[PDB]
């Protein structure tokens, strides 16, 4: 849990510098697969998975 | 810095279907239609 809640802190951290990947990331589209395709991108492999 | 690619990579990703989310007295927004 503490993993998990240090985690989300840093992509809240991460959202916050990069305003672009935020945008992408919060843009309303319908579309999943390419939201989260930039997501494990940038991401995947330097976070726990839950 | 791997920002940049990754959103780069983003916006190259892009039968497509918008949504309208607004809509009044003749115009309507879409959202959505990268292709339009």
């Amino acid at each position: 849990l503490t993993n998990l809640a240090d985690e989300l802190a840093s992509v809240a951290k991460l959202l916050l510098s990069e305003t672009a990947l935020n945008k992408h990331l919060a843009e309303p589209t319908d579309d999943s697969a390419p939201k989260v395709r930039l997501l494990e991108r940038l991401l995947s492999d330097k976070v726990s998975a839950t | 810095a791997d920002i940049e690619g990754a959103i780069e990579d983003y916006v190259s990703s892009f039968e497509e279907i918008g949504t309208v989310i607004d809509a009044g007295d003749g115009i309507a927004h879409v959202e959505g239609l990268p292709s339009v």
